[PDB]
RNA sequence: AACCUGGUUGAUCUUGCCAGUAGUCAUAUGCUUGUCUCAAAGAUUAAGCCAUGCAAGUGAAAGUAUAUAUAUAUAUAUGUAGAAACUGCGAACGGCUCAUUAAAACAGUUAUAGUCUACUUGACAUUUAUAAGGAUAACUACGGAAAAGCUGUAGCUAAUACUUGCAUUAUCCUUUUGGAUAAGUAUUUGUUAGAAGGAAUUAUAACAAAGAAGUAACACGUAAAGUGUGUAUCAAUCGAGUUUCUGACCUAUCAGCUUUUGAUGUUAGGGUAUUGGCCUAACAUGGCUAUGACGGGUAACGGGGAAUUAGAGUUCGAUUCCGGAGAGGGAGCCUGAGAAAUAGCUACCACAUCUAAGGAAGGCAGCAGGCGCGUAAAUUACCCAAUUCUAAAGAAGAGAGG
RNA sequence: AUUUCAAAGAAUCAUUCUUUUUAAAAUCCGAUUUUGUUACUUUGAGUAAAUUAGAGUGUUCAAAGCAAACAGUUAAAGCAUUGUGUUUGAAUACUAUAGCAUGGAAUAACAAAAUUGAACAAGCUAAAAUUUUUUGUUCUUAUUUUGGCUUAGUUACGAUU
RNA sequence: GGAAAAACCGUAAAUCCUAUCUUUUAAAGGAAGGAGAAGUCGUAACAAGGUUUCCGUAGGUGAACCUGCGGAAGGAUCAU
RNA sequence: AAUAGAAAAAAGUAGGUAAGGGAAGUCGGCAAAAUAGAUCCGUAACUUCGGGAAAAGGAUUGGCUCUGAGGACAUUAAUGU
């Protein structure tokens, strides 16, 4: 026939699954569900490849059976199923909580998370729909839906969001004074501040980005995700504190230890 | 079928591979005439389903200046715009020109405002000369290929001079 | 006046029984026409009062031909690098256009053109603007650098 | 490593070729071959033909068991297994070839305000009931036909298969509250009113008509109140169709092509999932062309790329990935979310097997293996452990794959 | 061919690189900031991996691979509030000329360009805004102010060799 | 409510007839080009090659060629 | 009309028509037959470029019931005859 294609070559997935090129021949295809194949990882990678607690595709199913993970505060029970752009997994035999970021180089790492910390997530709405009874509703990147959001929230403001009623906390506004993390772009994975804003009349948008160090970059407004206010990044950053040293001074850091 | 296997925008011959795809469809065509309601439930690509009415005379007709509507047997088709064979063989389609029996909208008429919302438009002269006679010309919108009825409104105005003209020099 | 063409023609989306014609703004920067907004004509594929409505890539070309009801040929003219000598060839493309009534197009006229949904079998773009100019010779001869 | 030599003559210098030299993920072949790692391999010739075997199924809490087997407590209670079968979901992916095909397909680049979208995800629904209607399989009995994945009767009986069908909430006023009134999701029509996008005949709100479809008569036992399965609408998602722009080999001993038989446009329809000559009618008389149209050739699938390169380049790309195309040649169809499907189907032609001659069954460019073609190519191997996929998803399957 | 030439300061080794100011209009509170199109060019953006160039890494070496390293005859050490091995790596670039955004002085094009075309000040005129408002569920009217248009004046008024 | 069966448009396989194009390929006889030998007949060209050569052209001839007409020097003269 | 009636055979002569074959008949396709009107398509070698040409070779054609196309006048665009 002609149908949907549901094979995944191993070369042919993406680079930041970080595969190598004689295992096998075919990767986990992600399942369908709350974010895009090409920006997420299949929870057998998370398991296996990186956290290292099965060696086996087989090992990772005889732990998915066990409901011992938990994303976004509920079992899952897929091997393929999405482990999404912001989330929180749980592994409740260890008590081991991680929220999932981007490294500097481009590719997600599971972030040592505390317990108090574990019970929200951050969540950008991509689209705001006006649904019957004038009644609004916005639409997250994380697949969600949220009823009865406020009417002085935005596009690309972020929210912060509880995990046990799935209700808003709280928000954070895209305004030129906000930290933001990139988050699909060439300079992916990266936080600075918003220095500036530039509307073109159908057609991309770009925002300009300044770094820590003060170095600036520009990126494409469809992946920038807006991560806290001046005061503090809401979530706790991973290591590097999305701060990308140039290649030369980091060869030059790694050889100096 | 649908979009290729016909002449070059140079006037060329371009040649075919790529065997007919399902997905392209062009469906059989269906007239559909003027008699006893009876319709034909047909299944689309995606489970989209359709009605092909075959057989109709009852429509929803909408008298556009009062916004309200009333239903009615449809008692003959009389002009079409585009070819003559359609209206010939009694045949409705989307645009075409029919005539309604009048007796809901003038009993609707006396029953709100009196005599033979927002309120007292006032008719036309000519529209009501043909109001007396008690079957009343009247344009078909919807499409009977499709929704499985026949939808239509009144003709007013200019628009009703038009039709009026062309329909009815004059042989 | 205006229609006699064998089916009423109607401006539709205009609304007669309430209210208190009908015509859109188009967007991208353009202005609407005067002579759009208050002629008096009917049409369907008309930026400025059809159901279409422009997206996709905006372009600047030179009308060749006037002569079909309401749709005009324009001519693409540009400049091809050609890798081998590390210089440039003449090339050319023909993208024929829907028109309006409201511009009045002589041979030879720049127009700048918008891409919307496809109104014939190879009309895929409608003109937005017409910027008149004087031309000598024949304008498929012509070269104009835009 | 940005390299040159021998050959016109009696001797000479040029021009000029031929000859040498090296490489070639580029084939063949001759001789020889001790090791070890690594590993291409019936593409060029015949998209030629195929014997035999294998290559897609699926039930570990959770639709259906008086075939049958079984463990505890007192014929009864619970349960536990369960051949068989209906039903469900997949089998529309894979894998293989490269014949077709030169603005086609393809690559980047748009658009979808022109649409469809199962599984999965998150929001979350409206005009007899302490529990409803049959009829059917397996199964039983009698059978038929040389033979086929042939199937005839008649008697049974279930289902998350098929088929019916049961309240109650919301609006306005005195003023926590007391009264009155409303009450169809898509979809489609007519009428208007008008959180966002560059731009709305958009989201949306009202009025008047029609209106699908639904909102549990289903299965487990979960938390020291839960799960499965089905389900309307929306969104998300895995995607798909169209679709903008720009990019190609050789040929002028192919120069005018295209328009009755849609060519190019306008209007109106029909049709589509949707736009459109996509298709019908009526009307225009256009559209393309030496900046090479229209033809012809290609021992031409395209690209990622490959070989050779000092720098330009030149040749190559069946072949690991992506995309396209096709399943002997053409054509037409069913089902379903997805197919003009080929280990779905119907027919023709070209081939061709079994037959007691009445009829029946057929499609290796899946993997093996055979014949033929040839310059030219491997085992009728072992295994589902890994890699992954499909399932009622651990536990079963897979010549996908190793 | 031709339409904007230059001048001053600091760094550095004698040169080099860098900054300041110098016509005119509009606009913003005597000071503050905008000004043809396009090619071209610069940065950027957004780019599948394998391949390829390439950083890291003693596969026994190499072809390679994408890993690994460290301490420990079995514990120290760290950090967790009697428990827990620790550091990690899988960079970078390229990914047409076309399309997308972007700084630009030169070089090119092109636009604008006198059997004539302006730019402003004055006055009249028809459109809009502002203030008022006739009359027992609602129909009017009236002054003023702003953009468009008809008509004398006034400017370094207007054409490179 | 509904199986068989038919008719009509519409897809439209396939079969046959022409028509053109394409591709090799047969054929008496004709007429070329090359290759091979020591064969015949000449003496055309190279020297003023024993009539300067060569061109264009036309006619003739046994063939090499000869001749007319008009050119050229790559001529045998750069020059009273 | 330089006759009539009746009969009805050979033969004659002016005619028809023949299964299956299709020029085998004959010096010889002679005779006979086939074709043909029109509209719409399609039309070669060769040619003094004028022709060849109705070439060759196709298709269609009734009756009925409709539809469209094509004028002339005269009222003050529309309205009429």
């Amino acid at each position: 026939g002609k149908g949907i294609k549901k094979h995944l070559k191993r070369v042919n997935a993406p680079s930041h699954w970080m595969l190598n090129k004689m295992g096998g021949q075919y990767a986990p295809k992600t399942s369908s569900g709350p974010h895009k194949l090409l920006e997420s990882i299949p929870l057998v990678i998370l398991l296996r490849n990186r956290l290292k607690y099965a060696l086996t595709f087989d090992e990772v199913k005889m732990i998915l059976i066990q409901k011992i993970v938990k994303v976004d505060n509920k079992v899952r029970t897929d091997c393929t199923f999405p482990v999404g752009l912001m989330d929180v997994i749980h592994i409740t035999k260890s008590n081991e909580y991680f929220r999932l970021l981007y490294d500097i180089k481009g590719r997600f790492v599971p972030h040592r998370i505390t317990n108090e910390e574990s019970k929200y997530k951050l969540c950008k709405v991509k689209k705001i729909l006006l649904r019957k009874g004038r009644l609004s509703i916005a639409v997250t990147h994380d697949g969600r839906s949220i009823p009865y959001i406020h009417p002085d929230v935005k596009v690309n403001d972020t929210v912060r969001l509880d995990l046990e009623t799935g209700k808003v906390l709280e928000h954070l506004k895209f305004q030129v004074g906000s930290l933001v993390m990139v988050t699909a772009g060439h300079s992916v994975g990266r936080v600075g501040v918003i220095s500036s804003i530039d509307k073109n009349m159908g057609t991309y948008d770009i925002i300009h980005v300044k770094d820590s160090r003060n170095k600036v970059f520009a990126t494409r407004l469809s992946n920038v995700f807006v991560i806290g206010d001046n005061t503090k990044p809401y979530i706790s950053l991973p290591r590097e504190k999305g701060i990308k040293l140039d290649i030369i001074e980091e060869r030059r850091n790694r050889l100096k230890a | 079928r649908d979009g290729r296997h016909k002449l070059r925008l140079t006037g060329g011959k371009k040649k075919i591979h790529k065997k007919k795809r399902k997905y392209e469809l062009g469906r059989p065509p269906s007239n559909t005439k003027l008699g006893s309601r009876q319709v034909h439930v047909v299944r689309g690509r995606g489970r989209n389903y359709k009605y092909r009415a075959i057989k109709l005379d009852s429509g929803s007709f909408s008298w556009p200046t009062f916004g309200i509507s009333k239903n009615t047997r449809i008692i003959d088709v009389v002009y079409n715009a585009s070819n003559n064979e359609l209206v010939r063989t009694k045949t409705l389609v989307k645009n075409c020109i029919v005539v309604i029996d009048s007796h809901p909208f003038t009993t609707w008429y006396e029953n709100t405002f009196g005599t033979t919302i927002g309120k007292s438009k006032n008719i036309d002269p000519l529209l009501l000369e043909q109001f007396k006679q008690g079957r009343v010309l009247a344009c078909i919108s919807s499409r009977p290929g499709q929704c499985g009825k026949a939808d239509g409104y009144i003709i007013e105005g200019d628009e009703l001079l038009f039709y009026k003209r062309k329909m009815d020099k004059r042989n | 006046d205006v229609q006699h063409e064998r089916a009423y023609q109607k401006q539709e989306g205009a609304s007669f029984f309430n209210s208190k014609r009908y015509w859109k703004k188009v967007g991208l920067g353009f202005a609407t026409p005067k002579e759009a907004k208050e002629g008096v004509y009917v049409d369907k594929k008309c930026p400025f009062t059809g159901n279409v409505s422009i997206r996709g890539r905006i372009l600047k070309g030179m009308v060749i031909s006037n002569k079909m009801k309401r749709t005009i040929i324009i001519r693409r003219n540009y400049l091809h690098y050609v890798k081998k000598y590390n210089r440039f060839e003449k090339r050319h493309k023909n993208i024929p256009c829907h028109c309006s009534p409201c511009f009045d197009v002589k041979e030879g006229d720049i127009v700048t053109v918008g891409q919307c949904r496809p109104l014939s079998k190879t009309v895929r773009f409608n003109v937005l603007h017409v910027e008149k100019h004087q031309i000598f010779g024949s304008a498929r001869k012509q070269f104009v650098l835009f």
